[PDB]
């Protein structure tokens, strides 16, 4: 029942989504010099208004990969992440819109 | 109405906390990205000062480079009006690439860092993201920054390496310093046929070779610049399943 | 010419064209001249490009404005490409019979497949005349003595002028009605088969069976001018 | 009504000025495109009498060729019952080709006409316009067509070359004419490795080889058509975007 | 204003595209043995009623070219005059049906 919340707690979530999309950044990171990968799509989609009519196009990129269909795409797969900012974006820009007017 | 915020100032703390986490995300994910596609694509001749030739390098580093910068641009540009979309996929590289040189080819193999240096990509990523920002077209973009990214790329490297193209008599034959450093730092996994510079034909003509490459790639820039502006765009994409 | 721009070290590790003699340089249309000589197949062969196991000995020449008569590698007529191996050493022939007035530039050369032209030397030699003297005599196994300069001649333009004028008509046959405007129209309105006739519908049989027939005995008639 | 004609005599000069321009014009558009495609599938074998063979030439030339009456036909059959679809292309190349030879080939680089003369594809191109204006059905001209289209190229040219194929016993081997033309008039930048002509092989029987060419080529041609109808459909479409 | 021409004024304007459409022909002859491309192409959208809602697809096959995604596709791309025929006539077909019958 969390299609529904305090605008304040939705925010609230949507920060800590981007502390998962924020560690998983860094797993990425080190990966180049999968956990995560899940436990921020989960949160997303468990606890976010904005991800509940069905899992993101772009999202799933950036945690399938090439697993849609060598290893560049799980390099391009990472331009995923670009779809996954747009819609934070977008639905923190709603949340917030008022207020910075 | 009703707010998430309790103060017009927490409003603006928010709202830019937010820049520093996507800031700091959209910076690592799109560098290991970046980085693995230009280490797989570009990344041999991008490792060793006797691979940095005329004919190849000059072609591909700037060609497999493009990539990325034409997928982010295409998002942020268009979506934020965000200006630092090339240039913070080569700020990733360099700052993967050069971890790895420093602390890892010289760090743990020994490798002399002026055998192990990377290519100079920023450039491009600049004069690319300035075209962008004025003018703002994705086409005069493709055409006028895909020839910029490759006319730019060995300029942009030849204050470089230059020092290592003095020819030296090295026990009887003509080497560069680079060839030099080829033949000195042992690289047991990595023999002299593999590599991949320019070697001469009986259809060619020598020096020119640098330039005719550079615009070759300037061209087969703009095509990939195209292809992957439309693969961003794709990209940013808020469509649900 | 041309050579000068190849790279200096392809020409120098690559084949040695030595003691060539030119047995003219001044010709008049239909006779001969020789160019001959030895090359080295330079064991050093550079790496980009290919070792000559299928190489062709050619000659450089704007056109053929001479006629290569013959060219030999070792006593054996080259008419086809050759395998030559590094290291080896090896003499040439080639007879040049000159055709076109001019001041021309001869080359002798050797092109390797997957490698490129290889260019040798070249001393200019001149012809003098009218190229209309030219006459390239040969004796069929047949024979039959023909000139290879203008054999089958009127036969190519014959057919082939027979043939066009066959296709222009058929296009004509049409272009005599209106062609896209009424045609058109006719299609759209759902009377598509009110614009090929019965008339046109075999007019069309005619050109068929006859581009047919036509092919068939010409066809057995070239089978007995040349059995 | 309002007419864009002030007398029925009018709306007939006009709806045959356009007649000229467009005939004149798909002429000569189709030409250049007719006549580019077949220079860079077919042309090799079609510029010298010493490459037209048995395997490849019988092979190559039909299928590259019956593209484009294809596509035309597809048009303008079906949108207009024109019947002239494949003969306006194939009378297209032949004017392109032939004003290529003599004016170049034998104008300004002096090879005998009679070495440079073109490929003959006119009588497969009234074969294939009939059986489709009898008929009116795609598939019975692409698979009676098709085979018609292979199997008529050699006979359609024998009566040319045959004259070219008696044997000379030249310098100690046995060449044909044609053998000697490409011989004698030296093409410095095409020389003889770079032919494709059947040699033999231990798999295979001598003639027959061009019969069973010219089948194959036939059952390839039926599959060019049926691919090329389609293609030309799509190339006649008034959509807008 | 010129999606409302007097007909008899519309149709000496299809006469001047396809002396546009002719010239360019000859270009393309010229060029097997890119300007008026435009020529043409402008004047059909300028100037023509039947071309004003957003460019053919085939004509701009017919400009364009491989550059949608060797030189055998600009070969394969006159083929587009087709679709430009295809829509001339059917314009003019319109215009002159009547006038015809
Ligand atoms: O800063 C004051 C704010 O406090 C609350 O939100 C906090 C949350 O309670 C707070 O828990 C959270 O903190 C973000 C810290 C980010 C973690 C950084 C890294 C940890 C290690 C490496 C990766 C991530 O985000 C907000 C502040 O950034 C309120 O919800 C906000 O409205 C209020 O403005
Ligand atoms: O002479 C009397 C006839 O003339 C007029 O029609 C002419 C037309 O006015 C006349 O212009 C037309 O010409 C046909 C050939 C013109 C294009 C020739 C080819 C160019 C090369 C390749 C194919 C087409 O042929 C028609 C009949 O021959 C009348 O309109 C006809 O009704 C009448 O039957
Ligand atoms: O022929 C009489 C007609 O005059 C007017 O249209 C003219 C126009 O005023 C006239 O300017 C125009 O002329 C077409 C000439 C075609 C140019 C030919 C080539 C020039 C050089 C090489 C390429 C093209 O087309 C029409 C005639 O074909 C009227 O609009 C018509 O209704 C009337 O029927
Ligand atoms: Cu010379």
């Amino acid at each position: 029942k969390v299609m529904s919340i305090t605008p304040r707690e939705e925010l609230r979530r949507h920060f800590t989504h981007w502390t998962w999309l924020m560690m998983y950044g860094i797993a990425i990171y080190f990966g180049a010099s999968i956990i995560t990968g899940g436990a921020s799509f989960l949160y997303a989609k468990t606890r976010l208004p904005t991800y509940q009519q069905g899992l993101s196009l772009q999202y799933l990129v950036v945690v399938v990969g090439p697993f849609m269909i060598g290893f560049v795409f799980f390099g391009w797969s990472a331009l995923g992440v670009l779809g996954v900012i747009n819609i934070e974006l977008g639905a923190l820009s709603k949340l917030l819109k008022k207020d910075l007017a | 109405s009703q707010s998430a915020v309790r103060s017009r100032a927490e409003a603006v703390k928010v709202s830019r906390t937010f820049d520093y986490m996507i800031l700091f995300t959209v910076f690592f994910v799109v560098l290991g990205g970046y980085h693995i596609h230009y280490m797989l694509t570009g990344g041999d001749w991008d490792f060793w000062t006797d691979w940095k030739d005329r004919r190849l390098w000059v072609t591909v580093a700037p060609i497999v480079s493009i990539t990325f910068p034409a997928a982010v641009q295409a998002v942020l540009w268009w979506r934020y009006r965000i200006a630092w979309g090339a240039t913070l996929c080569v700020l990733g590289l360099l700052l993967g690439e050069w971890i790895n040189r420093y602390f890892n080819f010289w760090g743990w193999t020994y490798f002399p860092v002026n055998f192990v240096f990377p290519s100079n990509l920023m450039p491009g990523a600049i004069v690319l993201d300035v075209i962008l920002m004025l003018s703002n077209s994705m086409t005069l973009t493709a055409v006028v920054g895909g020839l910029a990214w490759g006319l730019l790329f060995y300029p942009g490297n030849w204050p470089i390496i230059a020092p290592l193209h003095v020819p030296v008599e090295y026990n009887g034959m003509m080497m560069t310093l680079a060839d030099l450093q080829g033949y000195h730092y042992v690289r047991t996994g990595t023999p002299e046929y593999i590599r991949m510079v320019e070697k001469g034909t009986l259809r060619t003509f020598g020096k020119d070779v640098a330039p005719v490459s550079a615009f070759f790639s300037g061209f087969v820039s703009i095509l990939i610049y195209f292809l992957w502006h439309f693969f961003g765009s794709w990209f940013g994409s808020e469509k649900f399943v | 010419h041309g050579e000068k721009s190849q790279a200096a070290f392809m020409r120098m590790r690559t084949i040695h064209w030595f003691d060539l003699n030119w047995s003219k340089d001044q010709v008049s249309v239909n006779e001969t001249m020789s160019i001959s000589g030895k090359f080295h197949v330079f064991a050093g062969w550079p790496e980009t490009v290919d070792k000559p196991e299928v190489a062709f000995l050619n000659i450089g020449i704007p056109g053929p404005v001479f006629i290569r008569a013959g060219s030999w590698i070792g006593g054996q007529l080259v008419p086809r490409s050759v395998s030559l191996e590094l290291g080896e050493t090896y003499e040439f022939k080639v007879l040049l019979k000159a055709r076109r007035p001019g001041d021309w530039h001869v080359h002798t050369m050797m092109n390797v497949q997957g490698g490129g032209p290889i260019i040798g030397p070249g001393k200019w030699v001149t012809i003098t005349g009218s190229m209309g003297d030219f006459k390239n005599p040969i004796t069929t196994l047949t024979g039959e003595t023909i000139d290879l300069e203008t054999y089958a001649l009127d036969g190519v333009y014959g057919w082939h002028l027979f043939w066009y004028l066959l296709g222009v008509a058929w296009m004509v046959y049409w272009c005599r009605k209106p062609v896209f405007i009424p045609r058109r129209i006719a299609v759209d309105a759902g009377k598509a088969d009110s614009l090929i006739t019965p008339t046109d519908k075999k007019v069309g049989m005619a050109f068929a069976a006859g581009t047919l027939a036509i092919v068939a005995v010409s066809m057995g008639q070239a089978n007995e001018k040349y059995p």
